[PDB]
């Protein structure tokens, strides 16, 4: 229940503001910057600010803080969801999130803000629906918003019905400094870019453990996702009733389902780090990486970031496979590898000097994270059964999907 | 050899605080890499960049030995850069000015007037409890000189020594005797200040 | 004597800094931030005199970049303002139409001029032409 | 500038009028007071172009409060635009009518509001409901006189399910500001109708639909079971706000649910995956999710018994997120995950955040105090932190040791020797007082207690009131226990705190101690050095009345602040 | 790449080399450095800081950084150990009391991993009175034979006379440079 | 801008 | 081709489930 949502800037200048209820004066935004500065200087800065009896919730954007001032005890979750929807709409409409587009599309920005929500209650949130009624370069509102199916616009015609799926896998491993993995969770991502004619209703079917158990086929490799979140077009009633994933696919790229379950398997890459740091004399980087993934799978664009000393200089790298580059801005050496086949063993030997004068304050031990991304690999073993594409007119669809495995929160605790 | 002006222009071109910090870190890494090889040709530009970074709020712990090395050099620009580094990043609590006592003593008898004046100014600005003890005799020797441009510097050094070491004022009682007839305004002002401090 | 003299811009950027008192780096940074906040949070009719930490915090900026001084409570307040005006005039004469851009580029020259003018917080060059001639001679050395 | 803009606006050229409107909008957005040109733009208001009409309406809304007198020349234009055939124009006019903060403007807009109340367009219906809600908020008496409550109530049982959700939200907002007289509560048929339209409502309408159920109180297990079954599919929604609303509704319904029935067990089982999914939301929503979990933790702590790995603070997690994770781990700490908690605290103690380090130390101390099975592990962790050579870490370890000694000092005699020489030169009052109290109460395993207290007696008269009191108590305890080596120390302490101590409470304590010493030294052992009872630790759990109230208020600003809804609003 | 320029530079001499000045205070280190650089016995005050100079011999510019043996300057010897390729030790054969202190300082300096590739260079200082030890007694007292992986050579040099400095310089050049 | 302006305007 | 796994054809449903 934010009184007014405004877009700020890095210098504190409000790029654009639009009051929704009028219960909060527009002058409260000026005091938001000093409050944020005081909180940052004292560590008390929070996204949800509080200017007396009015709370100015702000979200750190790419170039400006999306401050949404509120007066009463409005739904914080609802305000956050509205801000996220507005950010997504802006990203869809404007490819750049900076001050360049804030002052360049104000004429359409004001109309979009007015149409998005009224009296603090959001009304329009579909990017396609908003673009079909508000454009930067007006007819009556589309019937899709008024109709029940607000995620699949009717009347779409395409020469061919091709849908591109993406089996995105996020391998997050939390290995402590003792060598034991604490947080090992893999979050699935079923994103499909449906581009066909009409408004077909997708009939999702995969090798789900729950579905296999219900159908009596709970003996093969079935993916048991601890948390599965359906898309907006996905009907929750069918999923709750018999796990039937029946919903109208969106027009374009959309996230239908997102699996999320813990992983009890060994990490795809086993990295052993050695720190032979002398007392203000030299430093040793005994980094050894072992590929625990299948040999048939190669990790493309693997970048194992090893945090080097903050004041370290004149470093020498003695590695075997993969180029190592030290970035002064990042204050660490990333073990960049173009192609890393499964089972590969890369050994590195860092050697650099240190300044004679010791540091005045400690800098901490940031965890070592890798940027491995091996596609065409299904670590979870979940196999899609079929995709029920049904249209009233009747057409033969040719859906496509690719399985991509990448490294997410694969951070290794430093010694 | 990145010039100080180029570093200033690059810093002014940066907008984000994180971007400015990253640029400063890259510049400091480049400066440390240049210093680690014992570079002496472009030492002035590196010293200027390090001083700008320290004034901007960047760490300069690794850039302490370079200033000491440049102080004991022979180039006038290098000597000035070393003196500026010692005055800015060098303090009593730093503990890196202890080795600078020998350099100050060597430069105390330097024939050049700019070098001696710069050394006296640095000693006055960064006066230490132990530095004045080993430099009290040198300050009193220059207090009896007839150099108008150096009389003020000697008086300032004596005043700084007295303020840091009140027990050393006994050696300045006969040095300032019969010094009220100085024609130069600066020398007379320095003598009056020394008398008031005593 | 002047404990610390720093030239700071209106936006908060510091163009000069010269402290004659040995303080910790974190403590010095905190003191500078507090001084900037006090100056940045002060009006134009405050007399340009602030008694902060028992120090005569005299702030008087003739342009967007302001200057601050910290002297003990043992001398008159007008002397600090006169010294600041004399130093500004000497810097303008040495440079010529001194601007904010030239100050950042001429930080080393400004520091050298300040060192040749005042050392240890006390006035070292009472005259205006002798100091300029000495600075020019030192610069011509190389 | 201003004159040129006025001349351009007072012209008959459409391109010039559009350019003038764009310039005025840019000036207003840049921070230019364009309210003085509002009367000039009043004449150039009725325009066929939709882009110019929107800009004129925005200028009037932003220049309505500034120039209420000049806003009287727009009622006719609003009335004319309220009958525009284009639904977008009608919706814009309805939004502008409710957005104008004019007391005399809404009075003449009652007829347009009544006309647009029965709009066939779902967008028109939503706009009319929003305008009615805005009018009721601005003037509740005007809304009641216009009789918009009946129209708002009937909008729920109609088509346009997004329009129905908008009307339901408007009715709830009107009742939210209402004094509760003549509430819009509905019977179970209304709840069933809302649930049927819940699956067809949009993401924004889902929150509005779920908000109505938060106020309704189920009275039957079958009704509660049906509500839980209907809300179960809401947990599989990508919307974080919708998921939070469904979780809050389920928690509210669980108050009347029967634990014997399997519905509660199924709801608890299906809630854990939802909590895990919510814990991995965006950093802005991470704090809200942590606050919601903490609020619901005190209600059903067994729901997240096995949810401990996700409570770990990530390396890139924010300071607020790390603090929320630490608080969740402290509230969810158990003997099963005691080793994991200890490892996380040790790992969390190596960070560079002083506040984070202090929070981790406090959480470790709370875990050690709450669970006595990890008392040895907590003592070892505190000793390791002290040996780590950290001033803040050393102070935190000293405070933890002092707290444990007062709580579990039966087996705390093995750390007195280690803590006797532990860089006691720290002058922190919290650590100094804790060390003094530990030495005084545990002055049995240390043979140099008098020697250690001698160093702290140099500035006893000017150390602190609490520090001076602690030192006096320690000296009195040492004299009562071993007065042979502290006979002169007790007299010196009494003289310093009785003659050189000007504190009223400290002086009274010193006088009382001197009187007790001079009256009966034997009785001082049973009076001063007595066996204190068990220390009643302050319970961190909220009151049951506040917990029940906080269950209904889920997702609001009060949940994040952990304050009652009436204690945070102005 | 091409190394024609490097070969041309090396044909006429390009190698410079480095050296360090360490030892007990008043052990002739400053006098030895002055003799190596200038060639005269120049009287100097105690080395409160350090002396930096360069010596050119045999087409090699071996810079020598004299460091005093004072307590306030002994811990400062680690600052000059950075970017240092050589080290010269000045012993006090006439200072029996300071011999143990010099030996302890040399052992502490040699117990650093940073100073590992530098060969031992001990100069038999105080070679002007009969109380000065020989080239074997000083080495035996200092335990130069127990320094594993260290190339130490015993050379006797008198500050007043200047004899033996050439032999020590030749030994240092042979230890550092292994060319024709 | 305001930075190129003379400090004293002389 | 494309990095991250080549696109593969998908069926309409589980033909073995009737
Ligand atoms: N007369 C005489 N003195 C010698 C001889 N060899 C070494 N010395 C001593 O070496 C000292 C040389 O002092 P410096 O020139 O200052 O150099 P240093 O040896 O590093 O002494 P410090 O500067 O105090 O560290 C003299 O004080 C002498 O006492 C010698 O052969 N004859
Ligand atoms: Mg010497």
């Amino acid at each position: 229940s934010a009184s007014a949502v405004y877009v700020l800037d890095l210098k504190g200048k409000v790029l654009i503001c639009r009051n929704y209820r009028g219960d909060v004066d527009m002058s409260e935004v000026e005091h938001f910057m000093p409050i944020l500065m005081e909180k940052e200087e004292e560590g008390m800065l929070s996204p949800i600010l509080a200017h007396g009896g009015v709370r100015f919730m702000w979200i750190k954007h790419n170039n400006l803080y999306l401050v949404a001032t509120s007066k009463k005890n409005a739904c914080v979750s609802l305000v956050f969801s509205f801000l996220y929807k507005v950010v997504q709409v802006f990203s869809e409409y404007f490819k750049e999130l900076e001050e360049e587009s804030i002052r360049d599309n104000f004429v359409i920005i004001y109309e979009l803000l007015d149409e998005l929500m009224d009296f603090g209650y959001p009304q329009t949130t579909d990017s396609k629906i908003l673009q079909e009624y508000i454009t930067q370069e007006a007819p009556r509102p589309p019937a899709t918003v008024t109709n029940a199916v607000s995620w699949r616009s009717e009347g779409i015609k395409y020469r061919k019905n091709e849908v591109f799926l993406d089996v995105i896998e996020a391998v997050n491993l939390l290995v402590s400094a003792n060598g034991n993995v604490l947080r090992s969770e893999i979050v699935g991502s079923i994103k499909m870019r449906v581009f066909l004619s009409g408004m077909p209703e997708l009939r999702l079917g995969l090798n789900d453990k729950v579905l296999f158990d219900n159908t009596g086929r709970g003996k093969s490799k079935s993916v048991e996702l601890e948390d599965v979140k359906f898309h907006q077009c996905v009907r929750l009633s069918r999923f709750e009733n018999d796990r039937t994933i029946s919903f109208i696919p969106p027009d374009g790229e959309f996230e239908l389902m997102s699996y999320r379950l813990n992983t009890h398997v060994k990490p795809l890459i086993w990295i052993e780090s050695v720190i032979e740091k002398h007392s203000h004399s030299r430093i040793e980087y005994m980094v050894k990486a072992k590929s625990q993934f299948k040999r048939r799978s190669t990790a493309n664009n693997v970048e194992i970031h090893i945090p080097v000393p903050n004041d370290a200089d004149s470093p020498k790298f003695k590695t075997t496979v993969g180029s190592v580059k030290w970035v002064p801005e990042n204050s660490e050496i990333v073990w960049s590898v173009k192609s890393f086949p499964g089972g590969k063993e890369y050994l590195m030997r860092a050697h650099f000097g240190l300044p004679s004068v010791e540091a005045e304050d400690k800098e901490g031990k940031p965890p070592i994270s890798v940027k491995f991304e091996i596609p065409y690999f299904t670590t979870s073993g979940i196999q899609v059964r079929y995709l029920k594409i049904i249209e009233k007119s009747g057409y033969q669809a040719l859906p496509w999907v690719r399985y991509i495995t990448q490294n997410g929160d694969y951070q290794l605790r430093t010694q | 050899p990145i010039r100080l002006r180029e570093l200033i222009r690059t810093i002014r071109t940066a907008r984000t605080q994180a971007e400015e910090r990253e640029m400063i870190q890259k510049e400091c890494a480049a400066i440390r890499s240049s210093f680690r090889e014992e570079d002496n040709t472009y030492r002035c530009r590196n010293v200027a960049k390090l001083l700008y970074m320290h004034m901007l709020g960047y760490p300069a712990h690794f850039g302490q030995l370079e200033c000491l090395k440049l102080i004991a050099s022979q180039k006038f620009t290098d000597k000035r850069i070393g003196y500026l580094g010692a005055m800015l990043l060098l303090d009593e609590r730093q503990d890196v000015h202890l080795l600078m006592t020998n350099c100050i003593k060597n430069d105390l008898n330097h024939s050049t007037q700019f070098v001696q004046g710069l050394a006296l100014c640095t000693l006055g600005c960064m006066g230490s409890s132990e530095m004045c003890r080993d430099l009290a005799g040198e300050v009193e020797k220059l207090l009896k000189t007839s150099n108008s441009y150096l009389r003020k510097k000697a008086a300032l050094c004596a005043v700084h020594v007295i303020r840091k070491v009140p027990e050393l004022m006994e050696m300045f009682l006969p040095a300032t005797k019969n010094l009220l007839n100085e024609k130069n305004h600066g020398v007379l002002h320095t003598s009056v200040v020394l008398l008031t401090e005593m | 004597m002047i404990h610390f003299i720093l030239l700071f811009s209106r936006q908060g950027k510091l163009r000069l800094q010269k402290w004659y008192i040995t303080l910790p780096d974190k403590e010095r940074k905190k003191i500078t931030r507090e001084i900037v906040q006090i100056i940045l949070s002060r009006g134009h009719r405050t007399s340009s005199f602030v008694d902060w930490k028992e120090l005569k915090l005299v702030y008087k900026r003739y342009a967007s970049l302001y200057f601050c001084c910290a002297i003990e409570n043992q001398d008159n307040e007008l002397l600090t303002l006169e010294i600041v005006h004399r130093y500004v005039e000497l810097l303008d004469k040495y440079f010529g139409n001194v601007c904010e851009l030239d100050i950042i580029f001429n930080f080393e020259k400004a520091y050298f001029i300040l060192d040749e003018f005042i050392i240890g917080g006390e006035i070292q060059e009472t005259s205006k032409k002798i100091a300029v001639k000495a600075i020019e001679d030192s610069d011509m050395l190389q | 500038e201003i004159f040129e803009l006025k001349a351009e606006l007072n012209s008959d050229k459409k391109e010039k009028k559009k350019e003038a409107v764009k310039k005025v909008i840019a000036s207003m957005t840049v921070g230019k007071d364009v309210s003085a040109l509002f009367p000039d733009v009043v004449n150039c208001m009725q325009t066929d172009n939709l882009e110019l009409k929107k800009l004129v309406y925005l200028y009037l809304m932003n220049y309505a409060k500034s120039q209420p007198d000049m806003a009287i020349m727009a009622v006719n234009t609003f009335v004319k635009d309220c009958e525009d055939p284009n639904p977008l124009i009608r919706a814009l006019a309805v939004r502008t009518m409710g957005c104008i903060r004019v007391d005399k403007i809404t009075e003449y807009l009652c007829e347009p509001l009544r006309k647009c109340l029965k709009d066939e367009d779902p967008y028109v219906r939503k706009t009319a409901a929003v305008c009615v809600a805005k009018l009721h908020d601005i003037n509740a008496q005007l809304v009641e006189d216009q009789g918009f409550l009946d129209t708002l109530k009937d909008l729920i049982s109609d088509s346009n399910p997004m329009v129905v959700a908008n009307a339901v939200a408007a009715l709830s907002e009107i009742a939210e500001s209402h004094p509760s007289s003549n509430l819009l509560d509905l019977n179970p048929q209304s709840i069933n109708k809302l649930l049927t339209a819940l699956n067809e409502c949009t993401e924004w309408g889902q929150i509005f639909i779920l908000d109505c159920l938060a106020n309704y109180m189920p009275k039957d297990d079958r009704e509660a079971q049906s509500i839980c079954e209907r809300v179960t599919p809401r947990l599989s929604h990508a919307n974080s706000a919708v998921v939070l609303s469904a979780v809050k509704v389920l928690m509210k319904f669980m108050e009347m649910l029967s634990k014997d029935l399997d519905y509660y067990g199924t709801l608890l089982k299906k809630l854990a995956p939802p909590l895990v999914t919510l814990l991995s939301a965006e950093p802005e929503l991470q704090y809200v999710a942590l606050r919601n979990i903490n609020l619901i933790v005190q209600k059903r702590p067994e729901i997240l018994k096995h949810e401990m790995k996700v409570f770990f603070v990530k390396y890139n997690d924010p300071i607020y997120v790390k603090l929320e994770k630490l608080d969740i781990m402290i509230r969810l700490a158990s003997q099963a995950n005691i080793a994991q908690v200890l490892a996380e605290l040790r790992e969390y103690a190596t960070e560079v955040d002083v506040d984070f380090v202090r929070k981790a130390v406090r959480a470790i101390g709370r875990c050690a105090i709450k669970v006595e099975q990890s008392a040895e592990r907590c003592v070892s962790t505190l000793l390791d932190l002290i040996q780590t050579k950290v001033n803040y870490v050393v102070q935190e370890a000293i405070v933890v040791i002092k707290d444990i000694f007062r709580k579990y000092p039966n087996k705390y005699e093995s750390v007195i020797a280690t803590l006797c020489e532990n860089l006691d030169s720290l002058d922190e009052p919290e650590a100094r007082a804790a060390m003094i109290w530990i030495v005084g109460e545990y002055a049995e395993r240390i043979d140099n207690a008098d020697e250690l207290l001698e160093s702290f007696l140099e500035g006893f008269h000017d150390k602190s009131t609490q520090v001076q009191l602690q030192l006096l108590t320690a000296i009195v305890k040492l004299f009562l226990k071993k007065p042979t080596e502290t006979q002169e120390l007790v007299q010196q302490v009494l003289s310093l705190a009785t003659q050189d101590s000007d504190n009223p409470d400290l002086r009274d304590r010193g006088y009382i101690y001197w009187r007790l010493l001079s009256t009966d030294p034997v009785a001082a052992k049973e009076v001063v050095l007595a066996e204190k009872p068990l220390i009643s630790e302050e319970t961190d759990l909220i009151e049951p009345t506040l917990l029940d109230e906080l269950i209904c208020y889920i997702g609001t600003l009060a949940s994040v602040y952990h304050k009652p809804p009436s204690a945070f609003v102005e | 790449g091409n190394i024609f320029a490097n070969l041309f530079k090396g044909l006429f001499g390009k190698k410079e080399m480095r050296i360090l000045m360490v030892g007990l205070d008043a052990a002739g280190k400053t006098t030895i450095l002055y003799k190596l650089k200038l060639g005269e016995i120049v009287t100097t005050i105690p080395t409160i800081g350090f002396n930096v100079e360069t010596v050119e011999y045999k087409n090699i510019s071996f810079t020598v950084w004299d460091v005093g043996g004072q307590d306030k300057i002994r811990p400062l010897w680690r600052h000059y150990f950075q970017n240092t390729q050589g080290l010269i030790f000045v012993v006090d054969s006439n200072d029996r009391e300071r011999v143990n202190e010099a030996r302890e300082e040399l052992m502490r300096m040699l117990a650093e991993d940073e100073l590992r590739d530098a060969v031992l260079l001990v100069f038999a200082n105080k070679q002007d009175l009969p109380n000065a030890m020989n080239a074997a007694e000083i080495t035996d007292k200092l335990g130069l034979h127990s320094l594993r992986h260290r190339n130490w050579y015993i050379q006797a040099t008198c500050a007043t006379s200047g004899d033996g400095l050439y032999e020590g310089l030749d030994w240092l050049s042979n230890q550092l440079r292994n060319q024709k | 801008k305001g930075e190129n302006t003379s400090l004293l305007h002389p | 081709d494309r990095k991250g796994g080549s696109y593969s054809q998908a069926a309409g449903s589980d033909s073995a489930q009737s």
